[PDB]
């Protein structure tokens, strides 16, 4: 029925701890493989921290949101979903103070608070800058995520995909850099081909085939038009459904959708366009008027594609066919492309200049490779995006939170009260990061973690993190694992604030 | 006996519904006040809803129980005639019933107890009114800065206290308008409220007038003008049509370039009737087409197109002029000259990052204004924008209703000393049933000491000696209207600190209160059928 008091505050560490005992071992090179038994039989020995945790079913309010939280953290940032889960497990994992103490949850909360601002200040210290000019030092971070895949071969053309795609898509003139991957740098799966034949277009692509031979093949100046509304049998205001059945029914609405679709399309050609994309779709008497004056027919998109389709030509979106101006052209682009490429039709608005969008060609022999470089190019964006936002990189490997874990401790000594109690839990809540990663490799955990503080006391600690290959203690300026500080800002911030949101809750109640 | 249904009586029935209304209060109990937790709020389908609102969850909670379904309706009736203190009132009418249960168990008959909610919610009524504060600080003194600086304490902008503060008293007072019979309240949205992160977070400046977010489209068209007068048109000046979801196909190829002429000109009449007006401040919320921009030049007139509904709503009320829905007056298109213009002195437009504000100045009659917020990151100025918009409503509301009455818990440890006093004067079997309403009017402050990390038992004990000593001797040596401090868990005086609640609030939530704990306590009986 209903639950409230201290068993919630008690029930959600249990049930938040629990999924962050799962993915432990999935951190790092060496991660541990992972076993789902399907109902049918199925199994799946996938390592991914994100696809194993959206096939398991949990029942537990608290372990919905502590997921759900993780998956928006993956569409904004394509690494560090792992990262996010452990910390804010391990955070929640002490109930000393919540429950033997008996300390009042704001109290405790206010402890966290004051920490994270310490842990986002200390993160600026020890940073580097970087140099984006060179694409080699850009390639050695980008290294990071393509090692163990397909693309390793060709990874040195795969990096110049990613990263000037990035930059197209970035906007230097307002200021804030906006970058949106999924809108400019948009890319579809191309049949054919190899991986190094995989380039870079500017432009919009439309994937639809060519259904008649006349169309025009090769244009100069091409002229693109953008209307709303579509060509067909003009509709009534009512829900009334047509059903074709009596022939006397099909001569009187015959006439009259010929009549109708001639009209609209006459107002079309008077332009003498050289291709017509309409939003909705087109019917079949309608594509016999396009194919007199010898043009392309495109329809099915999208208000958000026709924008950018728009933009890239500098066209005119207009309402009605009827109200067609001259003022909408495609003048300015490129040229128009409908040759054949991989057993398929293409439609290329595309030009050689960058209407502030792109377009990603993907070729491959196999679906099962198109599907394998698709993925390994998205989060390959993913952290070139994050780089060229910020271009300030932080130690990994364990380096980063150990570094952090040392300025809360000698900070906590000038801290006069109860909360200094909670605020050291923090500190040692980061070493999970450094003991999951010396876990997998098999040496002593006590050891090395206990060798490793004392480096950070004397030396710097933007050096000496943990090598994940080898086991052993290592600077990392001798090795690549430096990690985007963007990437760990929204780390840290988003599990202190799922690590609260579960605190504030001290009731679960049904209702409707 | 055979019957359809089941019939029980007695002790257990009133004990039921008495655990059946503590169930409902224990639920919102540790929700009440600014530092509430939140609480979840699960449904059939598996959705979770998350809120710290004791009337949204009273409302989204369902618990079916005869006695229960009373509380939930109680709630609507203080949401709809007050909306504020539902959480109070419920927690409350439990509380008197606990009380009450155990004086059953004393063989105290219930019509004695009802009779003693009677007179001790009426004697309640009556002690407030004699405590409460009318409307001041509007002149000659100040105490009233004073007032928002204790709400803006608990977020950063409270680094300095008086800066900021001053400025949301000018904001309070300047938009003061009585539009009805002597009345004037407060409208909620009149200052409009921006952010910018310039140089330094001292630059916040105060500004009388109207901040329309708009652009003066070509550079045609000067960026200031002294012109009083202020056109304010909902038509749009853009092709006219005959409705959006209707559209008229024209058959003939000849008809559609004879029509093309026909909007250009109409529009060229309708040029000519809005330059005859000479306002060069111009309104449209319609949409200005591209070839009327270039006789709005010729005239210098300031014109905009796609004005917001909302904002020229708020400039008709400033610049004190009417709104045209359209030209169309039955007959012929007029727009209606000397009555749709506006007054006003000085219209200059303001430099803003990334984005550029019309600033009308010095208008007839406005009462609205505008805060800019120069601040330092975006992190920063963010939280102070929300930050004043709550001090304001605080500064407001209590200069809106205009009778107040410190709040904090201080008004129910008042009336729990004055009313155990007077159970004494009365007798008749009307002692306990009023002596129990002064300890259940204790769970105010006592919830609100919970909730604040504090020592429950030590802050209501150090509150009810300071009111005790009040009514002991008039002398001011003894403390007078101190409630409780939740940031530092003490006792402190509200007066000053400016924290207030309406009298209606208070007064309202009692009444109630007291007819729930009756309407439950007259149940001797359950019947089914």
């Amino acid at each position: 029925k209903r639950e409230s008091g201290r068993k919630v505050q008690s029930g959600n560490i249990n049930a938040a701890k629990t999924i962050a005992d799962i993915i432990r071992t999935c951190l790092g090179p060496k991660s541990m493989m992972k076993m789902l038994l399907d109902p049918m039989g199925g199994i799946v020995m996938t390592n991914d921290g994100n696809a194993i945790l959206r096939e398991i079913q949990v029942q537990h309010p608290a372990a919905k949101s502590m997921i759900e939280i993780s998956r928006t953290q993956d569409e904004e940032v394509g690494d560090g979903t792992t990262s996010v889960i452990i910390l804010a497990g391990e955070m929640l994992s002490v109930a000393e103070h919540f429950l033997e103490q008996q300390m009042h949850p704001t109290v405790v909360i206010s402890a966290y608070r004051k920490a994270l601002d310490d842990m986002i200040s200390t993160l600026k210290k020890i940073s580097i800058p970087v140099d984006i000019s060179d694409s080699d030092m850009m390639l050695n971070i980008i290294n990071s995520s393509i090692t163990t895949k397909a693309i390793s071969r060709w990874s040195s053309l795969a990096c110049n995909i990613a990263l000037d795609a990035v930059k197209m898509v970035q906007f230097e003139e307002n200021g804030r850099k906006e970058i949106d991957i999924k809108k400019y740098a948009r890319v579809e799966k191309i049949p054919g081909g190899i991986i190094e034949d995989s380039c870079v277009l500017r432009g919009v692509m439309i994937n639809k085939d060519v259904t008649h031979p006349r169309m025009r093949r090769y244009i100069k100046n091409p002229r693109i038009v953008l209307l709303d509304s579509s060509l067909e049998y003009k509709k009534g205001e009512s829900q009334t459904d047509i059903e074709i059945t009596r022939e006397e029914d099909f001569t009187r609405i015959l006439q009259m959708e010929e009549e109708y679709i001639q009209q609209l399309c006459e107002d079309i050609i008077q332009l003498k366009p050289d291709v017509v994309i309409t939003e909705k779709g087109i019917s079949d008497l309608a594509q016999h008027y396009l194919m007199r004056a010898n043009i392309t027919a495109i329809r099915r998109v999208r208000k958000t594609d026709n924008n950018r389709i728009a933009r890239a030509c500098g066209a005119r979106i207009v309402s009605r066919p009827e109200e067609l101006r001259e003022d909408d052209v495609g003048t300015g682009a490129g040229l128009l492309e409908i040759k054949k490429i991989g057993d398929e039709y293409f439609t290329f608005i595309t030009d050689c200049k960058d209407p502030k969008a792109c377009t990603i060609l993907l070729r491959g022999a196999s679906k099962e490779i198109l599907s394998e470089v698709e993925r390994n190019l998205q989060d390959a964006m993913q952290v070139c995006r994050n780089v060229l936002l910020d271009p300030q990189l932080v130690p990994g490997g364990g380096a980063s939170e150990m570094a952090v874990a040392h300025a809360l401790t000698e900070k906590s000594k000038a801290m006069t009260g109860v909360e200094q109690w909670p605020y050291r839990a923090v500190a040692q809540a980061l070493e999970v990061i450094p003991r999951t990663l010396i876990q997998n490799c098999g040496a002593s955990t006590i050891r090395l973690l206990t060798s490793l503080r004392a480096k950070h006391t004397q030396e710097n600690c933007e050096t000496w993190g943990v090598n994940g290959e080898t086991g052993t203690l290592v600077d990392m300026k001798e090795l690549g694992i430096w990690e985007p500080l963007a990437v760990k800002l929204q780390t840290y911030k988003t599990a202190v604030e799922t690590a609260v949101l579960l605190l504030r809750i001290d009731d679960i109640v049904s209702g409707h | 006996l055979s019957v359809f249904g089941d019939r029980s009586t007695g002790e257990t029935i009133r004990s039921q519904n008495v655990m059946a209304a503590a169930s409902i209060a224990n639920i919102v109990k540790s929700s009440l006040g600014p530092v509430g937790l939140d609480k979840m709020l699960v449904d059939d389908i598996g959705d979770v809803t998350i809120t710290n609102d004791g009337a949204t969850i009273l409302k989204l909670l369902e618990v079916e129980h005869p006695a229960a379904k009373v509380l939930c309706e109680l709630a609507d009736l203080q949401d709809k005639e007050v909306g504020d203190g539902t959480t109070s009132v419920v927690i409350i009418a439990a509380e008197l019933l606990k009380n009450a249960d155990e004086l059953v168990k004393q063989k105290i008959h219930p019509t004695s107890v009802i009779s003693g909610y009677r007179l001790a919610c009426k004697e309640a009524v009556r002690y407030i009114n004699e405590n409460l504060i009318v409307n001041t600080d509007e002149l000659g003194r100040d105490c009233l800065i004073n007032a928002a600086k204790t709400s803006m304490s608990s977020k950063i902008i409270g680094i300095n206290g008086d800066f900021f503060a001053n400025m949301v008293v000018d904001a309070v007072l300047a938009i003061k308008y009585t539009d009805i019979r002597g009345q004037p309240r407060y409208p909620v949205n009149s200052v409009n409220i921006l952010k910018a992160h310039g140089r330094s977070q001292m630059e916040s400046m105060l500004i009388s007038g109207y901040a329309l977010n708009c652009v003066v489209g070509s550079q045609g068209m000067p960026k200031r003008i002294v012109n009083a007068k202020i056109a304010c048109l909902d038509f749009s000046l853009q092709k006219t049509k005959m409705k959006l979801g209707v559209q008229v196909v024209i058959t003939d190829p000849e008809k559609l370039d004879q029509i093309r002429q026909r909007e250009s000109d109409i529009t060229k009449e309708r040029i000519q009737k809005i330059l005859a007006t000479g306002a060069n401040v111009i309104l449209t919320t319609g949409g200005i087409d591209d070839m009327c921009l270039k006789y709005f030049v010729e005239a210098g007139a300031m014109a905009v197109r796609r004005v917001l509904k909302r904002d020229l709503k708020r400039i008709a009320k400033a610049s004190g002029a009417t709104i045209l829905s359209t030209l169309a007056n039955l007959e012929g298109e007029e727009t209606f000259e000397a009555a749709m213009l506006g007054q006003a002195e000085e219209v200059v437009q303001e430099r803003i990052c990334d984005d550029e504000l019309i600033l009308i100045k010095n208008t007839k009659a406005r009462t609205s204004a505008s805060i800019i917020l120069r601040g330092a990151n975006d992190f920063m100025c963010d939280e102070m924008e929300r930050s004043l918009h709550d001090a304001l409503c605080v500064v407001k509301r209590v200069l809106e209703s205009k009778s107040v009455v410190p709040g904090g818990g201080a008004v129910e440890a008042a009336l729990s000393i004055y009313l155990e006093n007077y159970a004494t004067s009365m007798g008749s079997r009307e002692q306990l049933a009023i002596a129990e309403f002064a300890r259940s009017l204790l769970v105010i402050p006592n919830t609100l000491a919970v909730n604040a990390a504090q020592d429950s038992t030590d802050l209501v004990a150090k509150l009810r000696a300071f009111h005790n000593e009040a009514q002991v001797n008039p002398e001011r040596k003894n403390l007078k209207w101190i409630g409780l401090d939740l940031s530092n868990g003490k006792p402190r005086d509200n007066k000053q600190a400016g924290v207030f609640e309406p009298t209606i609030v208070k007064v309202k939530s009692l009444k109630f209160a007291t007819e729930a704990a009756i309407t439950i306590l007259r149940i001797d009986d359950l019947i089914k059928l």
